[PDB]
């Protein structure tokens, strides 16, 4: 499709909307131009969703409890409010960890205050304090508690900050109050920010006056990798094979101690810019620690990132970097040799959250596939700034896409594969379009690193070329 | 590393020695982990009676609940009406969760909209969101009906749904004739099943309250069937099948089985089938109304008896032999249609299966949970099979319901070891299956973590999970099954006896140790 | 010893210490047992490629066959006719085994008589046994028809069935008009499916051969359906259901589904339902005859084509997507009836289930066995699912059938690793699942001993059995299920994918070792 | 019912038959008189079955391969002929054993020569010699081979005896030819006898001149217990608690060495008189080993049997016998206390093979139940001689009962429970009559001894009093 045809497609789709929605949605749909450096000249983002259009977005509690805090494995996170939020988000995100669940780790458990009407009318602060005592009794090996506020907490005027201060002092325990009520912001994104500020204000500084950790010049932290299907582990192994020492992982398979140790590292390696740039900027300002973005999707980006990271240290790290690259070269070349012939030329459309819609593009290109459209649920313009040079000319970009827009775009563009989420998956399977979950990896993965590229390739081939897709039309029709 | 012709995913990739070594260093270096001895000691403690007593003294903390919030049930109810869009007035995060929860259980598309109230609406209320929301929804997704429920934000700030909807029509955002039933569905009251009841009464009210003058009970010669919160497609289908078998005219009010099972033929159908608006308008002219799950249809009952003037029969959920018998007999009496030979034969085939499997089922002890009507029907059937319900948990049950189940238990010798729990959660049940261990659990996918915990104590302590209920996320296509009627009873029986035999085969598979009992014939 | 309130059966009774000690003394004192190191050494050897080569060099020894003998299938065929008593001329031991074998699979009464030939018949022949047996059987059990097959004793001695029956009628042991079709069914030729073919052709000949003069193809506007040896009740029912759904007139020739599923209502029905004699007599007037399992209906096919002049279409067993499609398209072409919308939707739902489960099924490796048509349909469907059949065993298959299955495999990329074995047994298969391990076995209850053997080598070598086939003795009520049509394809798919997910749950249940992958959602 | 009523029932049922069958079956049906000792004047037995009447009997191959030889665990038993017999009899009988199946034990395997037509036409003796070499190669730890003849072997004139001699000599291996073709005899019974003679002729004498086995005065053998569900183990334990040494078990869990050592024992304890009395009489005549019959069903018979066995030895054994009785007294008294109140007065009809139809009566009576009818498939008149005194006056007796007869008797007598085999079970469950398998024990047991009595009582109660039997009539009918 040409630049003008993609523009016509946008305008034709927008015809269904009432004027107010049409005017707003027009600003969130664009034809890509890789030359542009300020994306706000082509597309607007991080604005309120239009009511009743079936956005795919979640809320700030999702961004804070579900995304940033919930993976931290040796703390207990309280879903504070009525029973729904904690139940719908119980073990839905595959932020993997090593622990003894219910004893020293708690990630897949659902701790809630289960608000009833009496708690709404009279407040939940007395309940929260009693709940904290009960947590301490029944789960003595927990190393800290967070309180993840659901919508009602701020609306009824509860003061979870005072509870946390008083109960934290009384029990000599780190208790983190998080005001991530779902009415705040417009999406998961503000949840990220609120969660980052909670880490900043209640945890990150606990060892500021402790000099007992012996650092080395090679101490790094993996920032913004939530270890989906083991992603962070297949990232960490490469970095340590390169000679670096990973002191912390934020927050996949993460522990509260390694968060407290992160101000002692020499470099913060940021994968998810969207969710963790806030705390990265804070540690630069407060501790002088530099941070850099990297990308471990596919061999081209993984090699580029290893080499960019190693250049920040010394010749010995760089020598180990080239040994890592040499070790895995036959492995990923074998993957490409097997699967690129099966995938060359295929066209894919993506819709994910705040990073992967640009970050996985290079991995698809390493298998000869072309990303013909991409977009984010809740990215900001600095994310789109980073996306336009990664996407081909005249491709289609969509911010906070509606269910109707996405189906209509797909019907016209006719992609060979779609990569998006669980609320999209079964729609497109009915239409006979191969679909891969790009949040949960469809219960597969890891996809990061060299070992993840093998799985990514196998997974795209198994779905795109599956025999099921040739049988949707009955032979008598 | 990877072998390209034998690629390993997370399991068993991370069992490779280099990944094991790396993870050991991460733990030792930076996680400041409790010693394994202390971890073992605390785990053992959580399995004890001492820990159980502290556990059951909880008054403020809930851990691993067995219930969801009201608007989830409202959405399921709304989906069962023709060309109807579920619409939740309030915050959009709730809707992303409701859809995803159902996506994962049904493995089907689930459509539902929000009007995305933000912090502005928290200060000023959500009337503008409702006006633009209804207009946007109707133009974009072209439903014939929008059924409105609420998130807790809208309930706390006190949005007046009636006034907001009236004003959307007065100001021209949607046509005055366009149907917009609604219900208040606060998540801090009851549970998801309460939301279904609230939504159904709201739809029933919308279409009949102001038009009762011209209604005559029995004039359409049908029976209304209200299914309740129901997540097995087989249960919708078996009810319709049995009533068509008897030639009974009926009207299933809220019927999502078509839209939740559309064919994969190249086109996505947002809407399919469903109860029509005409069926609701005419429902008061039925002979009577039968409620398949009365223990969460109380508000619907009051309206049907109070306004339609239907003599709602006192029937239990039609699960098991006795209660399917009573269901069919009551339908016969109301409709005048006799129970045909084909259903008498199906009944006798169930009894035949019960005689065929009774020795392996006798005395087997179960822990079970779920919604009130499902749970009591499962308790009833287990008693009919000669099994021992031991731990019966209903997080969202009430005292009246508990009293009714205790009476069922008291009327059978197989109930002597049973205790009914209400308001307890799956962390409570975990303690019970350690201190008073049953043979199996019957429950939803969250039970898998209890089985994991029990196995960790030791193989002889493991309590395997039998998956019956909602949600089931870790097996495929079980939502197609049936639990009601003779068909549902036959399926449950087969699942129970073959779970028992599967486990016996596992315990007797060890060569020269236990395989003396590894019989070919069972 | 026993505790009265916790009585132990053999498992776990004999694990008590006093029993363990006693069995140790028995072994050491009097069994002269090989040392355990030698036992372990030989077991390990039986898992090697060296042993496999010797195993596959067998020419005379058969171990753990996967087939039975002809008269078993003649009995099952005969049970499918209205008020018909199966009657096996020869020795009574065989009948005791036929009945017990079917009793244990169906968990139903199975009637069959013998005429109890003894040693004197080895010299004098069995005519007197036939004379008295036919009179006794007719008088005592009052069948409308007696369908005669043979045991190998009668075949070796050369009893002339036609002469014996003709003399029985001549001398008044049974009326001249009483129907007594017969077939010679030697157990040393073919297998149980050959006996089904022989019995069916004998019955079809009895009722049509001498009355062809007034017959006109197509004159009754029906299609004849011959099911073959079929031990899933759902398969008889699904064919009748789909044909009725299309409004296609049909006659199912040999239909035992009623008599093998009578209700437990106080009375034993020795006979129920079944193909009528009039249906056999009128079968030549059909439009055509379709054979559901053509690879063991070759003799029936010769008679139907040669005598009735039906142009039997070239259809595979209707298993999986493509071959169910082809069956319905052929029925539509013959009957003139369109495929209705309901079946088009059911097809789309199966395709939807294939799309939903394809990621867990992809590449999964299977060993499987059974009868020829069953096996080839299972292979075809696995390919459609994107699974890899690796070891395909048909003990009673032939070189033509192998050629056909190799061609099916050659047409799909998922057949690259498959080998088809004929004349090989489950001891051969045991070697193959050790040396070229698959993920699962698909087969009958005899596979449980191969799973036991593989586990003994270690948990990482265990090959779990998925029970699809005949006989299934160690689970209850699986005979009620379905393998044909879209309905059967959905059941197989569900069984396969949930077998995969059960085993994955077992491998990831280990706390802090493998449960990082113990996902709630799959 | 009165004797007259039962006599009238018999005559009414027989009116269905043609004259020849009527006259014969009349001789196989009787009304019990407990004073009778010459049963031949009341009931005839061990005669051919009437053609076409649906006997429940099996064949001589079942009595030799299925019953006597199959259980011997470290031998390999060849089903010699076509494929059926060995397949239908594969693992149908629960003759339990300890071993490593496929390596040193072989009970649940089906070894067969799988005759095809070429074998019928040219004979199977060359195939048998080759099969034996293949067995020796692939199962090197077997301690002996038996050849179990199916119907065609004798009919086509094969000479398995010469093969066994030549191959046994060549390979220095015990190879036992058994002429148990199913056309021999009239039932399983002749197979017992044929099997016993083969033990005698090919196995039992092998250690006649070997005096290296260390004997004790307390050595016994359990003759005729096939360890159904463990029955022989729960018998053996009591004998060894009494101070005896059980040198051999024929043939449940039995090894070939045990058999060869049996001629060294002091006393043979015969449970199944029908199947083993032949070899027991041989061993007294040749070796001077006395034998006695006993009964381990229920506490009354087990106590009497223990005391009768101990009386054959010295005072030390009789002291340990009363110690065994004292130990188990509280255990069976607890079983009676629990279950007899649930079963008192209930009436049972039995139909089994050649021993249990009289051996289990005392166990039922220990629970207050009454056996109102009993019979055998294949018993002889010395079995019926032993049965009359154990059965009540005017109870019904039936030999080789037909399917029609058994159903009509049950309809008239209306027992509360029936105990028979798998070909009977599902008929009477349709009729709404509780049924227990008294061959396979319905996959339960053991029933022998004190530990077996507990299981027996539990089982009879679970089935007789099960809720399913109250529901057969639809409430609208
Ligand atoms: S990577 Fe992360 S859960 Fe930063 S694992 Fe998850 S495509 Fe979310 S809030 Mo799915 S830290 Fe990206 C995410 Fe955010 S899959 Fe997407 S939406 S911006
Ligand atoms: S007679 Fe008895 S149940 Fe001893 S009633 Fe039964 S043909 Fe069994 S263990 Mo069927 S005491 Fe014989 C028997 Fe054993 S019928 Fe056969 S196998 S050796
Ligand atoms: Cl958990
Ligand atoms: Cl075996
Ligand atoms: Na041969």
């Amino acid at each position: 499709m040409s630049r003008e045809e993609v523009e016509s497609l946008i305008q034709e789709v927008l015809e269904v909307y009432p004027e107010k929605a049409r005017k707003d949605r027009n600003k969130h749909l664009a034809v890509n131009d890789p030359a542009v450096t300020q994306s706000k000249k082509c597309i607007i983002s991080n604005k309120k969703s239009q009511p009743g259009l079936m956005t795919i977005r979640g809320c700030a509690y999702a961004g804070s409890k579900g995304v940033v805090w919930g993976p931290i494995k040796d703390m207990i996170h309280i879903s504070h409010g009525p029973v729904g939020c904690g139940q719908y988000s119980r073990a839905g995100r595959r932020n993997y960890y090593i622990g003894t669940t219910g004893v020293n780790a708690f990630v897949t458990m659902n701790f809630t205050s289960d608000f009833q009407e009496k708690d709404i009318v009279f407040g939940g602060d007395k309940k929260l304090a009693k709940l904290i005592d009960e947590v301490e009794t029944l789960f003595p090996l927990n190393k800290g508690i967070s309180v993840q506020s659901e919508c009602p907490i701020g609306l009824i005027g509860d003061d979870i900050e005072s509870v946390s201060k008083v109960k934290g002092a009384e029990l000599s325990k780190t208790i983190v109050p998080v005001r991530c009520e779902g009415f705040r912001g417009v999406s998961q994104s503000l949840g990220h920010h609120i969660a980052n500020d909670a880490v900043r204000d209640w945890v990150l500084g606990k060892r500021d006056e402790d000099t007992t950790f012996a650092s080395t010049p090679y101490d790094v932290a993996i920032i913004g990798d939530y270890n989906i299907g083991g992603d962070a582990w297949s990232s960490r192994i490469l970095l340590e094979e390169m000679g670096l020492r990973c002191v912390a992982q934020w927050s996949g398979d993460g522990s509260i101690s390694e968060i407290e140790l992160t101000p002692k590292v020499k470099l913060n390696l940021v994968h998810c810019y969207r969710s963790m740039n806030y705390i990265s900027r804070h540690m630069e300002e407060k501790y002088g620690i530099p941070w850099m973005e990297y990308n471990f999707f596919g061999p081209t980006k993984t090699i580029e990132s290893l080499r960019a990271i190693a250049a920040k240290f010394d010749e010995s790290i760089q020598k180990k970097c080239e040994e890592v690259i040499a070790k895995y070269k036959p492995e990923w070349e074998a993957v490409v040799a097997k699967y690129r012939p099966r995938l060359e030329g295929k066209r894919v459309m993506l819709y994910i959250g705040g990073l992967r819609p640009r970050h996985v593009i290079g991995a698809y290109e390493d298998l000869g596939m072309e990303v013909v459209g991409t977009g984010y649920e809740f990215a900001h313009n600095d994310d789109y700034d980073r996306t336009m040079k990664e996407m081909g000319d005249s491709t289609l970009l969509y911010d906070d896409v509606t269910g109707y827009e996405f189906e209509e775009f797909v019907k016209r563009i006719k992609p060979d594969l779609i990569g998006s989420g669980i609320k999209e998956k079964f729609i497109f399977q009915k239409m006979g379009i191969p679909f891969r979950q790009m949040h949960s990896w469809d219960y597969s993965g890891p996809y990061h690193g060299f070992d993840g590229f093998a799985i990514f390739a196998r997974d795209m081939d198994m779905t795109l070329n599956n025999p099921c897709w040739k049988k949707l039309q009955a032979p008598w029709e | 590393s990877q072998q390209v012709d034998k690629i390993k995913a997370s399991y068993p990739l991370f069992l490779d020695q280099d990944y094991k070594d790396m993870l050991a260093k991460k733990r030792d270096g930076f996680e400041e982990k409790y010693p394994q001895d202390k971890i073992d000691e605390v785990f053992q403690w959580t399995t004890t009676k001492e820990y159980q007593e502290l556990n059951f003294q909880r008054e403020a903390l809930t851990v691993n609940p067995a219930k969801a919030c009201q608007p989830l049930g409202a959405v399921l109810c709304a989906l069962g009406f023709e060309k109807t869009m579920p619409y939740v007035h309030g915050s959009q995060g709730c809707v992303a969760y409701f859809r995803s929860y159902f996506n994962r259980h049904f493995r089907e598309p689930v459509s539902c909209v929000s009007d995305s109230m933000t912090e502005d609406a928290a200060v000023f209320g959500g009337q503008q969101n409702m006006k633009d929301g209804l207009q946007n929804c109707k133009a974009t997704y072209k439903p014939d009906m929008i059924a409105v429920s609420t998130t807790c934000m809208a309930e706390v700030i006190g949005d007046d749904l009636n006034a907001f909807i009236n004003n959307s029509k007065k100001e021209g955002f949607i046509p005055d004739e366009f149907p917009v039933p609604f219900a208040h569905t606060p998540s801090f009251v009851g549970s998801h099943v309460t939301g279904w009841d609230n939504m159904f009464e709201g739809i029933a009210r919308y279409f009949t309250l102001k038009s009762m003058d011209d209604k005559v009970v029995g004039s359409n010669k049908k029976i209304n069937i209200v299914p309740g919160f129901e997540t097995y497609l087989g249960n919708f289908r078996v009810i319709k099948r049995m009533l068509s078998e008897m030639g009974v005219g009926y009207s299933l009010l809220s019927d999502p089985e078509e839209v939740l099972d559309t064919p994969a033929d190249g086109q996505f159908r947002m809407y399919a089938g469903g109860t029509t608006q005409e069926e609701m308008k005419d429902a008061p002219n039925a002979l009577n109304t039968v409620l398949l799950q009365p223990w969460h249809l109380e508000k619907t009952k009051k309206f049907v008896e109070g306004t339609w003037k239907h003599e709602v029969p006192k029937l239990n959920i039609p699960m098991g032999l006795d209660w399917t018998d009573e269901f069919l007999m009551k339908v016969s009496e109301i409709s005048g249609q006799p129970i045909p030979a084909s259903l008498t034969k199906e009944r006798g085939r169930l009894v035949g299966m019960m005689t065929g499997s009774h020795t392996w089922l006798h005395g087997k002890r179960f822990a079970l949970w779920g919604d009130p009507d499902f749970v009591m029907g499962l308790v009833k059937f287990l008693l009919e099979l000669g099994c021992e319900p031991v731990h019966i948990l209903c997080h969202n049950g009430n005292k009246r319901w508990k009293k009714a189940v205790d009476a069922i238990l008291a009327a059978s010798p197989y109930g002597k070891n049973a205790t009914v729990y209400i308001g307890k959660d799956l962390w409570h049940l975990r303690s019970l299956v350690f201190t008073d261990k049953p043979d199996f659990m019957i429950g939803n996918s969250y039970g898998k973590f209890i089985q994991r915990d029990t196995l960790h104590k030791g193989k002889e302590f493991e309590v395997p999970l039998i998956r019956i209920g909602f949600p089931i996320f870790d097996r495929h296509h079980l939502h197609r099954s049936t639990t009601l009627g003779y068909e549902g009873a036959m399926q449950i029986l087969t699942t129970l006896v073959n779970s028992i035999l599967e486990r016996l085969d596992e315990e007797t598979r060890g060569m020269q140790a236990t395989d003396y009992n590894h019989d070919l014939v069972r």
